[PDB]
DNA sequence: CGATATCTAGAGGGAT
DNA sequence: TCCCTCTAGATATC
């Protein structure tokens, strides 16, 4: 099945007004999160349906001819010729464009346009699995002169969420602040605050966009009889970039591939019973398939727990493999979020690390990993930055630690560490997780997006991971130099 | 290249002394040189080892003339270890009924060394001792056995029953015979053994003797024999004007399987008879042959598929300078959290080799790093083809050496925000006090740490780092079962490696009772429905 | 200068 | 049905 996000935008007077700010205004700081999040999902190659309404305007384009509605995009996949449409109306020109083909500051009704948003979910012929609307608007009593048209919003959206549709709304900066419980308490299904900043209402969108998909629901065993349930997810993990697909060379139609074994002498298909395994050792072993599956089997899938160790004794040199994050699964088993609860509770307090044992699936070996206690902790934006639960860190085995050829160790003297010093806060930064861009999948979706579009020259990425040199050079000064002195010899 | 390595196995007639419901040193023994010769031989290296054997009914050895070093047997020359010398040792050796003493089979042990590697070249030269030291023997030739060892640059290990710092597990955790349960005899064979590898080496000596049980469930055998890995030179740039010369080793990297398992016929045995290829057709209905010529790959772009030919993506891919180590900026260590870690290994940065003012650059860049509790953000690319990386350099200060260590840090892509329902403010999921204290006694009771000597030093009770990967060697069991047993079923894993894959004893007979006060207090129904 | 390592490309189990 | 892990095979580079 397929999950779609309807972007709402609103298009009133008040959206267009920057408050005497150098920042952006509303309307260009939604429209520019619009387009991050199709860049984003294009990048994931996301099977997501994404649409873009405008309500508000003078000219109206939809099914129903509602007036003051119009749909930009209806329920389809990203591609890049949606990104320029968007593109179309980014920045100050962007917006004036806005303006002149699209009008502004019309009355309208939430009715309508709930209703013109249902229609839209109903329009598409697909597995439908979860239908969201992101409601991007600054005004929090949009009906405060009309009851009956709050009235009719409020029905609309109740029996809208009756249907099964997601309904959550991101109000964005407004003077004298945003009210969420005047009139979109009972709309909507703590919360988030109020959007000041671009990459701010991009997380917040990417928070309730983005669906989790369990890597493995597990099960924690404590003993042979106490069992819970637990979800593993992987709150990392290492973009690729996607495989090419072979195409037909005159209609460019994907071909599809499948692979045919036969034996080099009849020809004839050859069933997996028919062949076998081997390994040669010097002149020498013939294994069948089960047999290599059976000797890599060692225990059930799931969480075995050994014991509690102090977290002191978990080194962070240590690192082998990304780690995953452990949840409770209620659906499973029955009362696994209270015991999950009360583990991380006392693992918190006496900080204590859980060592388990383990294991995916069927027929892997064992690794040994150790639960790390990890607490949810909020941003000033109420944003979870990290979740509440279990953080799985696998420990290396002895043979993937390495022994390494052994120096003198050299110490420095108390100056050459009193520069080296000076040279670091010269150059401290803040460094935050999502800082930097990957060069390769960015350089290969210009070109990407350059050839979709027909474009003679695609753009030069801005290489981010590059270091500043000529700043960093400016900003240690002599520094260098000092360090040089007091370090390398004059010959060298 | 390879190194010699010679196993000094005891087969007296006390080896076989088992006590009820231990196994006897022979079997120990026997386990660990099987293990050791199922690594050299499964893994392929070009190590050679031979054996000897002391205590045994007969007697085969170059020093024999003279009725001199009697019930000393030669079983093995130096040589590749193969599918003989395995199938010897789990059958065709047996114990004996003798008595040998074990500086004279050192003494063999060394001669073979010495007579045997003329004209090969070996890095290294190894000799393990396993006996239990319940033997008389003379020490008139200890000292020109420290100079002989010592003049020809040969190591030396030793295996014993008991280790030398309830009910017996083999490969178990912290179950070891009685000190004062070892005979008067076996005190005076630890005391020589004792001063022998302190001379040889120093406090590390005793660091150098292991057990049997101890030594299934580590890689210790294989301690001096393994190849040290190749640097990569890089210069760590700190801007343009700072460079530092350095070397970088992978500490952290998973082991796998090298061997692959070749499909064969099931009849002829052979790889060639079976063939395998590809052949495509349209995707549509009505399925036609596509020949080779008429494909062209081809990228998705979001519902847009754009051509896209191998010539084509390569003139206009992401090119960087090359090799590179360049520092970003310097950030507090609180803001790297190891929950972002990624990659596939770990880097230990080390100065340039017989670089002194590398050395003190690298250590002035690591005290101060530390010293400020800060970390640097670098930039990693292997070569001009790989693809660059930002990682965290953050430094690593021990007794005897100090480097940066390197793992690759996130990219914004790879990141996925989920949002998670808190579990403190649940009304439904809140632990009840009883259920509080449950978990708490639990968690006191299953402890794998204690804080023994009174010294405020956390003794490890289950260090699993220390652990050999179970996967090789039940991998290498099975492989040498069915070499040796080909008609016979794979079998059974062995009761060590489990007691090496478990928690001590002592930690399960405390979990008892809390484990149960945990299970009538946390009510847990599978659910049926959805 | 060639052996090591990295990017890349095919099967299989499991959540959806 | 697709994602992630595992396992083979290729190969430009130091
Ligand atoms: O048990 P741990 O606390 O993790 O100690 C380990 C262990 O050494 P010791 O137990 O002798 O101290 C490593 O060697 P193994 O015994 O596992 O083979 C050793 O490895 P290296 O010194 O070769 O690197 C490592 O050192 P490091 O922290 O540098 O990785 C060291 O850690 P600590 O000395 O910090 O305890």
């Amino acid at each position: 099945g397929r999950d779609s996000l309807i972007f709402l935008v609103d298009a009133s007077k008040a959206m267009f007004e920057s408050q005497s700010e150098d920042e952006l205004t509303p309307f260009d700081m939604s429209i520019q999160c619009i387009q991050s999040v199709y860049i984003s999902k294009i990048i994931s190659s996301d099977r997501d349906l994404l649409a873009v309404v405008f309500y508000g305007t003078e000219k109206d384009k939809n099914s129903v001819n509602f007036k003051n509605i119009y749909v930009l995009q209806e329920l389809d996949n990203p591609g890049a010729k949606r990104i320029l449409e968007l593109d179309q109306f980014k920045g100050q020109q962007g917006q004036k464009r806005f303006q002149d083909m699209m009008g502004h500051g019309s009355d309208y009704s939430l009715s309508e346009v709930l209703w013109v948003c249902a229609n839209l979910f109903s329009d598409v012929q697909f597995k439908m699995s979860h239908k969201r609307i992101m409601l991007f608007t600054n005004e929090d009593n949009p009906h405060g002169n009309d009851s009956a048209k709050a009235s009719r919003a409020r029905t609309k959206a109740g029996d809208l969420r009756d249907t099964g549709i997601f309904l959550d709304l991101m109000h964005l900066k407004k003077p004298g602040g945003f009210d969420i419980s005047l009139f979109y308490r009972d709309i909507i299904s703590v919360h988030f605050e109020e959007s000041s900043k671009l990459e701010d209402l991009l997380r917040k969108v990417r928070a309730k966009e983005t669906r989790k998909r369990a890597l493995s629901r597990l099960k924690l065993k404590l003993n042979k009889d106490i069992v819970i349930s637990v979800g593993i997810y992987n709150l990392v993990q290492k973009a690729l970039k996607p495989p090419p697909i072979k195409l037909y060379r005159e209609t460019n139609e994907p071909v599809k591939t499948k692979t045919r074994t036969f034996n080099t002498s009849t020809g004839g298909l050859l069933l997996p019973s028919d062949t076998k395994r081997s390994q040669i050792y010097g002149s020498r072993i013939i294994l069948e398939k089960e047999e290599t599956e059976e000797l890599k089997r060692f225990d059930d899938p799931g969480l075995m727990l050994m014991g509690f160790k102090p977290l002191v004794l978990l080194k962070k040199h240590h690192y082998l493999r990304p780690s995953l994050f452990v949840y409770p699964e209620e659906s499973l088993v029955i009362g696994s979020s209270t015991l999950f609860s009360a583990l991380l509770i006392k693992c918190l307090e006496k900080e204590v690390a859980a060592l388990c044992r383990y294991t995916p699936r069927r027929n892997i070996p064992p690794y040994f990993v150790a639960l790390v206690p990890q607490e949810e902790e909020l941003d000033d934006q109420k944003i979870q930055v990290t979740p509440p639960g279990f953080q799985l860190v696998f420990l290396p085995f002895a043979d993937d630690k390495r022994k390494m050829p052994f120096t003198e160790k050299i110490m420095a003297t108390p100056e050459q560490v009193g520069k080296m010093k000076a040279i670091v806060e010269k150059l401290r930064f803040t460094y935050r997780s999502d800082s930097f861009e990957n060069p390769v999948l960015q350089q290969h979706f210009r070109n990407l997006e350059a050839l979709a579009l027909d474009l003679m020259e695609p753009e030069q990425a801005v290489d981010l991971t590059l270091p500043k040199v000529e700043a960093m050079n400016k900003r240690l000064g002599s520094l260098v130099d000092e360090f040089k002195e007091l370090v390398y010899p004059p010959d060298y | 290249n390879k190194a010699a390595v010679v196993l000094c196995m005891d087969v007296g007639f006390t080896m076989s002394n088992s006590i009820p419901g231990i196994e006897s040193p022979f079997e120990q023994a026997k386990k660990v040189i099987t293990m050791f010769v199922q690594r050299q031989v499964f893994a392929e290296n070009k190590d050679e080892i031979a054996l000897v054997l002391f205590g045994t009914d007969g007697t085969d050895n170059p020093l024999s003339g003279g009725d001199q070093y009697q019930n000393i047997t030669v079983h093995r020359h130096l040589m590749l270890p193969d599918f003989d010398l395995l199938e010897d040792i789990e059958s065709k050796i047996q114990p004996g009924s003798q008595q040998a003493d074990f500086l004279d089979a050192l003494i063999v042990s060394m001669d073979v060394i010495q007579h045997e590697t003329i004209g090969k070249k070996f890095e290294k030269r190894h000799i393990e001792i396993f006996t239990d030291l319940s033997s008389r023997f003379s020490k008139s030739q200890l000292d020109i056995i420290i100079h002989s060892l010592k003049k020809c640059d040969i190591s030396l290990q030793f295996f014993l029953p008991f280790s030398l710092g309830g009910p017996f597990r083999l490969g178990g955790h912290g179950p070891s015979f009685p000190l004062k349960g070892i005979t008067e005899q076996q005190k005076e064979g630890l005391e020589i053994v004792k001063m022998v590898m302190i001379s040889l080496e120093g406090e590390d000596g005793l660091d150098e003797i292991y057990s049997f049980s101890e030594s299934l469930r580590k890689l210790c055998v294989f301690k001096k024999i393994e190849r040290h890995s190749i640097h990569w030179p890089c210069r760590l740039t700190i801007g343009s004007n700072l460079s530092i010369r350095i070397a970088a080793y992978k500490s952290i990297l998973q082991e796998r399987v090298k061997k692959t398992w070749t499909v064969v016929d099931a009849k002829t045995l052979k790889k060639e008879d079976i063939q395998k290829e590809t052949v495509y057709c349209l995707n549509d209905d009505d399925e036609t042959e596509v020949l080779k010529e008429d494909i062209i790959q081809g990228f998705r772009y979001g519902s847009d598929i754009v051509p896209f030919s191998k010539v084509d993506e390569e003139q206009m891919k992401y090119k960087s300078e090359g090799k590179c180590f360049s520092v970003l900026g310097f950030c507090k260590s609180s803001q790297v959290q190891r929950r972002f870690f990624m990659g596939n290994q770990v880097l230990k940065v080390f100065a340039a080799r017989d670089d002194e003012a590398a050395a003190v650059a690298l250590s002035s860049l690591i005290h101060a790093l530390d010293d400020l509790d800060m970390v640097a953000i670098v930039r990693y690319a292997y070569d001009k083809r790989a693809n660059p990386q930002v990682g965290v350099a953050f430094p690593h200060i021990k007794h005897n050496y100090e480097c940066l260590v390197y793992v690759q840090l996130p990219f914004m892509e790879d990141l996925r925000q989920y949002m998670f329902s808190s579990l403190k403010n649940s009304k439904k999921y809140a632990p009840t006090e009883a259920q509080l204290n449950a978990v708490d006694a639990l968690i006191d009771s299953m402890s794998l740490a204690k804080k023994d000597e009174k010294t405020d030093t956390l003794e490890d009770l289950f260090p699993t780092t220390k652990i050999p990967n179970p996967r090789f060697q039940r991998l290498f069991q099975c492989l040498l079962h069915r070499a040796l047993h080909p008609r016979e079923p794979l079998p059974p894993i062995q009761q060590h490696i489990w007691n090496m894959l478990n928690p001590p004893a002592e930690v399960t007979t405390k979990s008892q009772i809390p484990l149960s006060k945990i299970k009538t207090l946390f009510p847990l129904i599978e659910a049926k429905k959805k």
